[PDB]
RNA sequence: GUGAGUCGCGAAAGACGGGUGAGAAUCCCGUCCACCGAUUGACUAAGGUUUCCAGAGGAAGGCUCGUCCGCUCUGGGUUAGUCGGGUCCUAAGCUGAGGCCGACAGGCGUAGGCGAUGGAUAACAGGUUGAUAUUCCUGUACCACCUAUAAUCGUUUUAAUCGAUGGGGGGACGCAGUAGGAUAGGCGAAGCGUGCGAUUGGAUUGCACGUCUAAGCAGUAAGGCUGAGUAUUAGGCAAAUCCGGUACUCGUUAAGGCUGAGCUGUGAUGGGGAGAAGACAUUGAGUCUUCGAGUCGUUGAUUUCACACUGCCGAGAAAAGCCUCUAGAUAGAAAAUAGGUGCCCGUACCGCAAACCGACACAGGUAGUCAAGAUGAGAAUUCUAAGGUGAGCGAGCGAACUCUCGUUAAGGAACUCGGCAAAAUGACCCCGUAACUUCGGGAGAAGGGGUGCUCUUUAGGGUUAACGCCCAGAAGAGCCGCAGUGAAUAGGCCCAAGCGACUGUUUAUCAAAAACACAGGUCUCUGCUAAACCGUAAGGUGAUGUAUAGGGGCUGACGCCUGCCCGG
RNA sequence: UACCCUUGGUCAGGUUGAAGUUCAGGUAACACUGAAUGGAGGACCGAACCGACUUACGUUGAAAAGUGAGCGGAUGAACUG
């Protein structure tokens, strides 16, 4: 086998990361949600 | 200005030997390039020449209270020397 | 011609292809090319639009004056040279003032044989001149529609159109496909047949060759589940069951029209033949 | 809690001694033994994030114990003008001023811009720490740049001279195949160091070593120039001494004109490296100041070094650097000399694994580079170097039963749904090889034979001045054993039939097939922003396409054939 | 995971020996003949690699789909970063 996620950077610094949120709309929408909700972190 | 430039030495069996061919290791404030630390430290001391090589350091971990947290970066600046030497011990 | 390939093996037997004769050089002149992706026949946004298109090799652009803009000037042919995205054959052109242009290959023409773009440029093979000027009962590649666009007609392998008769304006003209249109006076164009003429005798022979191409598989109708065709399912195989044989979207193939009768040309259309 | 002190303790060869310690099958030390060795070895990328090293500790973790660890505690470790990357370029693709479109959101897209797995790009050898190395030092080199200094310029013209944001050249690319020139390493020797055996015997007798960079001067094995030179110019948006064209002198002369290039010679290197106890007050006398002393010749030879050459056709990124041409800048440089200036990121460790994904210290996967020796066609196989490991429970007994392997006289598929499985065949050479056939094959058909070591005689071929060094045949004559490709790795076959023509793909984790596709055949559509299509629309596919072209349906190589019915 | 794009990398060793070329043969000239050359194939054996055919094992497993013994393709419609 090899298993879903043989992980990465550049494909998770993208697509789940900031400037893609921040440059969308619904991502900002988002990122209102885990704001609002309180978190330590945020894309990931 | 020398003081934000220079946050600390540094001394240990490494610096020891290194001061067998006038090396000398400090801890700099970060977001300082390397020339700064040379006209600086020339500015402070009137040593020069034997440019400087210089690293990074990535911030580990450590519990002391049994709450996790990470110590503090570290860019650390080894200068080395051709021209007299200084001693501040 | 076509060499037949002794059958060696099951996958050549029936093989045969194209022998090569009417060239000269095999590699072309760097400045005239342009690069090319591919697309595999989707769109803008990446949705499979045309099915079976992709996979297939890799090739570049060769640039051709259809229009045969500057006229009068004479020229020269010093080389042929092969061209993958089309049938036709192609030439390269010395102009006379030492430009370079390739063209389209007309069926027996001479390397060092001489071909003009003008008005005052007598009947010969590709010549380049208007509809008015010549005779009826000729046969002509490379019609424009439109002045000046570049032309659009009889532009692929063997013969060509005929010239059927004119009035003043328009003119008319009889195609391959045999069907009849009538064309403005003033487009430019040329005479003499395509080149290449036993593109189509070519028995490609094993799967691999459409490939090569490339082009990509198709898959019946009548195979599929439901959903994804209207003729599948079926236990066992599968009579189509319903009368009018459909695409996969609706919208039948077998007889049914599709030209939309409210185009402009449609006078100028006339006697339908081949559709 | 019950189950249960029951199943399991996660493939594997360890043993002994000496230490430690409160206490040891499990910890350290050594000696022996065994294992891998196109690898359980060495090097890096992705990836993880301090697991790295020293000193202590053993509460829990480790599938046992544990004085130990990749666990805890304290402390400490990652160095670049030249390395991978950025200040250089670009495709796919992403974003996209103005702009076109949409109920809002937003969608499309030009200009430009970002984006490497590719293109260009200035460095090497040794030493060194418990832990870093093309980063430190030691020596030797290189590129750009500034400053200082002069041997050439002379209207700032043109000339020395800068030069595009524009014009040009080249950069610039496929696949397969054979042959060749070089070196890597290996090989066996008559040069060097050590040492002569306590088991019968032997003494040219055993063992190990046999190098040296990048850089700069010369040359250089093979290739290339549809060629060199002049004049002109209907063109390369403006210009052009450059290109491209066109006409001539010289051309096939190869004179070798020019180009690029493996690698070699020399210095670098009266140096580093080094088999080296023959070296001490000394360190555990291990050890270190310390001196030891060699670079020869042969044969073998790539899968490395030119997509170079030939052939084929399925017709084989882009741009920049780089070199030129002018428009233009501008008084008027700088040869070779000295001196200095040279940024950010990353660099520790594991990286076929205990540290990554897999919930586990899990018998899985995990791209790439190097890859030695005998045997062999070979990266196959068997045994070993280099080096690494002894697999994180073991001791007893040697019952059932299951599993894995080996054997079994007589018979030989009777078992059986079915010769499922197992066994037999198996390499090299030689003889020979039917039906049928789309003439290619079938065909390794079948069947059948030989193969070991020694001695002698002989053919030979490559390599050399020759010596000898290699390579692999024949003939005889002999010896042994049951057995001579003595072990290991390596085809079971014949006949007949249906289905399918192929080779290929498919139901990831119960089906790999007679299914799907396939080249071919056929019908219908479609006159060009063509039809069909995705979308609301712009827009874009189709399509750098233009009816010998594109889409849809049905059938499935071949060749013999493809009947009647148009009422529904 | 499935397709597709751009860009790279890989595929020991051996066997077979077409087209074409050329040497003679041969014709009025071509067909055609026999050699030598040349090295095509979704060609043949067969390790890497890929895949999953049969069987045994395991089946509160070593593993939430593998191992061992054998098996098919391996210069192409191949594989994969
Ligand atoms: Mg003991
Ligand atoms: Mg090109
Ligand atoms: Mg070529
Ligand atoms: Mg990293
Ligand atoms: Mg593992
Ligand atoms: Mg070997
Ligand atoms: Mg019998
Ligand atoms: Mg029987
Ligand atoms: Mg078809
Ligand atoms: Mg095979
Ligand atoms: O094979
Ligand atoms: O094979
Ligand atoms: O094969
Ligand atoms: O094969």
């Amino acid at each position: 086998v090899k298993r879903t996620y043989q992980p990465n950077k550049r494909k998770h610094s993208k697509v789940h990361g900031f400037r893609k949120r921040m440059s969308t709309k619904n991502g900002r929408k988002v990122l209102a949600r885990r704001r609002r909700k309180g978190r330590k972190v945020l894309s990931a | 200005e020398a003081r934000d430039i220079l946050k600390r030495p540094v001394i240990t069996e490494k610096s020891s030997e290194a001061m067998a061919e006038d090396k000398y290791t400090f801890d700099v404030d970060t977001r300082v390039n390397k020339t700064q630390v040379k006209m600086a430290v020339e500015e402070i001391f009137n040593v020069k020449v034997a440019s400087v090589n210089i690293m990074n350091y990535k911030p580990k971990k450590k519990r002391m209270g049994r709450y996790q947290g990470y110590t503090n970066k570290r860019r650390k600046a080894i200068v080395t020397l051709k021209e007299g030497s200084i001693d501040l011990f | 011609a076509i060499k037949k390939y002794k059958p060696i093996t099951n996958g050549r037997r029936n093989m045969t292809s194209l022998d090569f004769a009417e060239i000269t050089k095999t590699t072309p002149e760097k400045s005239l090319l342009k690069p090319l992706p591919k697309k595999a026949g989707r769109n803008n946004q990446g949705k499979l639009t045309v099915r079976h298109h992709g996979g297939g090799h890799k090739r570049q652009y060769r640039v051709i004056d259809f229009k045969r803009n500057k006229d009068g000037i004479n020229a020269k042919v010093d080389s042929i040279q092969y061209d993958p995205n089309r049938s036709a054959n192609i030439a390269l052109v010395v102009y006379a003032d030492g430009e370079k242009r390739y063209i389209i290959a007309p069926k027996g023409l001479e390397v060092g044989q001489i071909v003009e773009s003008g008005a005052e440029a007598d009947i010969k093979v590709g010549n380049a001149l208007p509809l008015q000027n010549i005779p009826v009962g000729t046969v002509v590649h490379n019609i424009e529609l439109k002045p000046g666009k570049g032309g659009q007609i009889a532009r692929s392998a063997g013969a060509s159109a005929q010239v059927l008769g004119k009035e003043g304006k328009y003119v008319l003209i009889r195609l391959r496909s045999g069907e009849v249109r009538m064309i403005l006076s003033t487009c430019r164009a040329t005479i003499g047949q395509v080149g290449n003429l036993q593109h189509e005798l070519v028995n490609v022979g094993k799967a691999g060759r459409s490939r090569w191409k490339g082009i990509r598989p198709t898959v019946r109708g009548s195979v599929m589940n439901p959903n994804d065709h209207p003729h599948g399912g079926g236990e066992g195989r599968a009579p189509i069951g319903r009368p009018s044989p459909m695409s996969p979207w609706g919208k039948p193939t077998l007889g049914k029209k599709t030209r939309r009768g409210k185009k402009s040309s449609d006078k100028l259309i006339v006697r339908g033949r081949k559709k």
